[PDB]
């Protein structure tokens, strides 16, 4: 049906800011949302359409201490929405005591824009963890629409902070967060700054400004997701059927991606999906196996060298995915992109549920179990100590990313016929 | 223009019409429209093209659009989701298997054929060739699609996986499942054994 | 083509014997040989090129006289139950299964999707067909196919019983490695190599038949440039490689058959001889090697 | 099937560099390993096919002590391999020791490089005998394999020393390294430093930096032995029937190489094959005889000469071999190589089974047992010290030695009938 954008969070609201700039120049439409002579398109998903063809996006907009919320505000894209809805530290329980606090009338500002449609498909909510405003925060307003509303989806895109251990509490925040995200949530989409790093690395010579181009790699993958909706496409525009194939299981339901030119300034279906088989070209950084693998490609493709392709990726076995089930690779094609430069023509984009990333949640399991063990990491701040008096939150967060890293090494096993 | 819109629109806009479905009447239908099974579906079509384009075809369309209906039908009835852990692999182990149907009839043969069909129907430089293009696509959907004969070998196969698409759908035994399952699995392997050249395509797995 | 530029000329050279009453062969040969010129000069010039007449010589000689032996090699890797009687209803599939997926390791992963294997033990029941540009090719026929098919089945013979033999060369490779191993009641003179050297020398000497043959094809074609002189090349082409490759019906082609049958057979005695053995294996080694020496024997009533 | 290489030691990286950048400048691709337009070629044994045809070649790269390996490392062929296996005294106890130690993961690193190949046909390695850091622990690598695979081949190109004699273990660790060559190796192929001094002194006038053109030299030697390999051949595109005639004896498979211009910047087959019987275009210095010789022809050659020039060739007897039984030349052709300037258009490279190497070996069996005489050239070295308390190793090396020699003298005998 339609999706309701939400964005909260500095790192949030620039992934937003660049998505709808990023939608902007991808279709045929003026930064005010005059839409161009010269172009069709359903843009009616993440935008509503006016009657001057005004396609304002259905993008809420929350700030806490803005200063590039400033940025936005004053831009030649602020005459695209209005919508109304803007409306006013680095913790955890921080956040989430300041979201707590008005969560009745930015619950008026959801329930506006719940009217604002007819029907609804989910929520997609521009997020990072462990953001510091961002954190916290959007644990609680995931509590608040998860008490709210069993009838709809949410799809997360979030990033995994890794800065290369000043904020010592940062474990500790992220762990909440994953906890709110495995219980409350129904799919999730994770990225790392390693990858990226490495990607942004090989690509170019940037290190400074990488947050900027880490922008740009999120629109291209947001926009890539989403072209089966935006061009209109014949199967699995709900997102629901995108998301079923992908999640047996309410826990495991964390989805890592992969796009196949890492620099985009022929390539065969064979080529392409031997390059999205590398974890090089995958975002993200015992043998693990995938459930399912999902891919889409956008391009010029042939359709006969197609089931010659997946004919010969069975002959030479170059994924090693076996859960233990019958759940294999789904290959869909969308529309090679109009009214922009078609350079790179053939381009895949690639979703699956992989074991391997437990590891990484692992790692954070690591650090956060040291620093438990010390108990010298909270710094004894204000907010945690009134949430939670005794910190046994932390240690049902615990108990429940074991039970989660658990079900994933279980998960990983040719007997995971019982307990799915 | 008016093939084109026939073709692309069923053989996306339908599957919201046939959502409602799921939650009958003979003017319900139409005024969607407008905006075990079987449905009554009328439309406007002009004179210059009637006379081009056989009554009998339109016939053809409907069944191979109503079957793909139930692929619709299975490919979401077990998907709309929210021992006791035991009844959520029954899920996945059926879950695979009408995907893999559902990517086979869609894409395979009603995007293949139909790609070959309009750089068929582009070469068109006669009325009297044109006629016979269409009636050469129907007879070769005709024989993907088996309808004619030799029927009840194969589709009651797929009429009867249908039923699990309910089955599973009310449950909420588990073990009465799996021995029907695995009786019309290999019923349907020790049919499809026997291979016309094409339908090795779908028998990877 | 020319043809039809020329036509009112030929036309008017037969007009005019028309009118002669006075008849000699002398005068008609010449016209006869002029128009037969023009026609054949034209289907030399499209055949060459538009056709990819020596190109597609190549290929055939890759795929029937097995010139590409990378794919024929890695098929008997991923082929080896037609060492079995065929049932002739699954094989057929099969072995045509087994090819294409040989191909898709390596080497020819884009096009040609045309040649088929046939099937009539199951390496003498195997045979090919490989389709060409039929309405552009007149000088590629049934009877030409069919004698190459038969030196494919004459060629894969001798493949088969070297890779066998080489493969089962791992006395070197383990059994006389880090051990000892008595003399003559473990090792038995290792004839292993006396038998391959039989068809190796055998091999080269095809080798040079085909090599020779082929350079000397493929110039012949370029000199000569009427339709009717090219017949001729191929035609000696042909018998000069079914006589000289000694195929041809003669004691020579039965001592040479017996001869490979005895190297397929001394390949089954090592393969199941596995670790080293006697288990009543001494019997059927006498009984080889003193057939051996008698086709060794055989072998110079062929040089006399 | 897929060779993999394997390359170890200043020397041994040395020449693995140099026949890199050999088939590097050879088939038509870039040094970062794209191909180029403009070139067709199996290149699928000595390296692994990717989707932009980056040839990654299957070098293991091992390090001890890095001087040159850094060098090596910074290259504008790094971008051509990296498949993440560089892993860091003079002595062969040393060696053996420093590799005894890391063997569990360099294992890793072979098994890792085994899962990349689907089929194996056998491992080269690039080694120098006793060139300090290489030697013992390229022995002792040796033994792990040949425990590990017995189903594979090892192929080996090393030099023997000779620096013209502060180093006076050098035969000890020679002999050694020897020995786990005869019994644990099932081909060698060996060269000397002087006979490649002879020739780089005749065709150029260097002395210092006669390393270098040692290198351009095994290049070429590499690249002409594995020519039927690399441009598609029909006959001995596996390594074991090229092996299987030349070696009957699992002691006697020393091999010995000669190539037909000592300076390479008409000749009919009859010249070539006369040069190539001569012992100052071999590259290795009673009567001997061989046992075996092949020959194999890359140029413009006419293909009835051949026949005329071994009918001859028998004619002169210009060749003395007999060592019992009917084991004579063998001659074959590969083509000449394209995308380079085919100039000395008729090239020969020729592998034969000598007797005469043995005295070479008894050379250094000489030194070797003057030095065990005195006993006071190990000297005293603590690594020697530990492997061996009673250093009767040495005592079983000599007498495998001895065996050999004796083997090798019995061998040129026209009755070696029984014993082969």
């Amino acid at each position: 049906r339609e999706i309701i954008t939400l964005q909260l969070g500095q790192c949030g609201n620039q992934i937003g800011f660049e998505f709808w700039k990023q939608l902007c120049a991808e279709h045929g439409i003026s930064p005010e949302g005059i839409v161009e002579e010269f172009a069709t398109d359903r843009k009616d998903v993440f935008f509503y359409q006016a009657d001057d063809e005004h396609y304002i996006p259905r993008a809420v907009l929350l700030d806490l201490e803005p200063r590039v919320i400033h940025s936005i505000l004053n831009s030649p894209y602020a005459k695209l929405y209005n919508p109304e809805n803007i409306y006013l530290g680095n913790n955890w329980a921080s956040g989430f005591s300041q979201g707590e606090k008005i969560h009745e009338d930015i619950f008026d500002i959801i329930d506006r824009e719940a009217d604002g449609s007819d029907s609804l498909e989910g929520f997609v909510l521009c997020h990072s963890i462990a953001g510091g405003t961002g954190s916290g925060l959007g644990s609680y307003l995931l509590e608040r629409l998860n008490d709210r509303y069993p009838k709809k989806l949410v799809q997360t895109y979030s990033v995994f902070p890794n800065q290369d251990e000043d904020v010592v509490v940062q474990p500790y925040n992220s762990l909440l967060t994953l906890k709110r995200l495995t219980q409350n949530a129904d799919c999730v989409v994770v990225l790392d700054n390693t990858a990226l790093n490495r990607i942004a690395t090989d690509r170019l010579h940037i290190q400074n400004p990488s947050f900027s181009q880490i922008n740009q790699l999120v629109s291209t993958i947001m926009s890539a997701s989403t072209t089966t909706l935006r061009y209109p496409g014949y199967m699995n525009n709900d997102l629901i059927g995108l998301i079923a194939s992908l999640i047996p299981t309410p826990r495991l339901h964390f989805l890592m991606t992969g796009y196949t030119p890492l620099t985009t300034d022929k390539t065969t279906v064979l080529d392409v999906m031997r390059r999205l088989l590398q974890p090089k070209n995958v975002m993200v950084s015992t043998n693990h196996c995938y459930i399912a693998i999902l891919n889409i490609i956008q391009g010029e493709v042939d359709p006969t060298q197609v089931h010659k392709s997946l004919q010969r990726i069975r002959e030479r076995k170059l994924a090693n995915f076996i859960p233990w089930g019958p759940a294999s690779i789904q290959v869909a094609l969308s529309r090679k992109s109009p009214y922009l430069p078609s350079a790179h023509r053939v381009s895949g984009l690639m979703m699956a549920n992989h074991t391997s990333i437990s590891s990484l949640f692992e790692r954070t399991c690591r650090q956060y179990d040291k620093l438990r063990k010390r108990e010298a990491f909270l710094e004894q701040f204000r907010k945690e100590d009134m949430f939670k008096d005794n910190f046994d939150e932390m240690d049902t967060s615990r108990e429940i990313v074991q039970q989660l890293i658990d079900e994933y090494h279980a998960a990983t096993r040719p007997d995971y016929i019982s307990w799915g | 223009e008016y093939l084109q819109a026939m073709r692309n629109f069923f053989l996306d806009t339908m599957y919201d019409f046939y959502t409602s479905i799921f939650d009958q009447n003979v003017s319900f239908l139409n005024v969607q429209l407008q905006e075990l099974d079987g449905l009554t579906l009328s439309y406007k079509v002009p004179w210059p093209v009637d006379i081009v384009i056989s009554l009998e075809c339109q016939k053809i369309y409907n069944q191979v659009f109503l079957l793909l209906l139930q692929i619709k039908w299975a490919k979401y009835s077990l998907d709309v989701l929210l021992q006791i852990h035991r009844m959520f692999l029954l899920r996945v182990k059926l879950m695979h298997f009408v995907n893999s149907l559902h990517n086979y009839i869609m894409t395979r043969i009603l995007h293949s054929t139909g790609l070959e069909f309009q750089h068929q129907v582009e070469e068109a430089k006669d009325l009297d060739q044109l006629i016979k293009i269409h009636y050469r696509y129907l007879s070769t959907i005709h024989d993907r699609c088996l309808l004619r004969e030799k029927v009840s070998f194969v589709k009651e196969a797929i009429m009867k996986v249908l039923n699990l698409a309910l089955m599973f759908a009310d449950g909420w035994s588990i073990e009465k499942m799996e021995s029907d399952f695995k009786n019309c699995h290999m019923f349907l392997v020790t049919i499809l054994n026997k291979a016309f050249p094409h339908l090795e395509s779908l028998a990877l797995s | 083509s020319i043809l039809k530029n020329q036509e009112d000329t030929f036309a008017a050279e037969l007009h005019r014997l028309k009118q002669q009453p006075l008849f000699s062969l002398v005068d008609f040969e010449q016209v006869v040989d002029r128009i037969r010129s023009t026609v054949a000069e034209h289907l030399w010039k499209l055949m060459v090129e538009e056709s990819d007449l020596l190109g597609q010589l190549k290929i055939i000689k890759d795929f029937y006289l097995l010139g590409r032996g990378e794919l024929f090699q890695a098929f008997i890797d991923t082929a080896q139950h037609m060492l079995k009687t065929p049932p002739t209803a699954v094989t057929e599939h099969d072995v045509n299964v087994a090819f294409q997926q040989s191909a898709h390791k390596v080497l020819l992963d884009d096009d040609n999707l045309l040649p088929l294997l046939h099937l009539t033990s199951g390496w003498a029941a195997l045979g090919l067909s490989y389709k060409v540009q039929w309405p552009l090719h007149i000088l590629f026929t049934p009877a030409v196919l069919e004698k190459y098919n038969v030196v494919f089945k004459y060629l894969l013979s001798v493949r088969r019983v070297q890779a066998e033999l080489q493969h089962c060369w791992a006395l070197q490779m383990q059994r006389k490695h880090l051990k000892s191993n008595q003399t003559d009641a473990i090792k038995w003179r290792l004839r292993n190599h006396m038998a391959f050297l039989v068809d190796n020398l055998q091999y080269y000497l095809q080798v040079d038949v085909l090599e020779s043959q082929f350079s000397q094809l493929l110039h012949q074609i370029n000199s000569t440039r009427d339709f009717e002189s090219i017949r001729l090349a191929h035609d000696h082409f042909l018998s000069n490689l079914l006589a000289q490759s000694f195929i041809l019906l003669k004691p020579v082609f039965h001592c040479l058959n017996e001869i490979l049958d005895l190297c397929h057979s001394f390949c089954s005695l090592v393969s199941q001889n596995l670790g080293p053995l006697d288990e009543r294996g001494a019997a059927q080694l006498s009984i080889l090697v003193k057939g051996f020496s008698r086709q060794s024997s055989l072998l110079f009533k062929i040089l006399s």
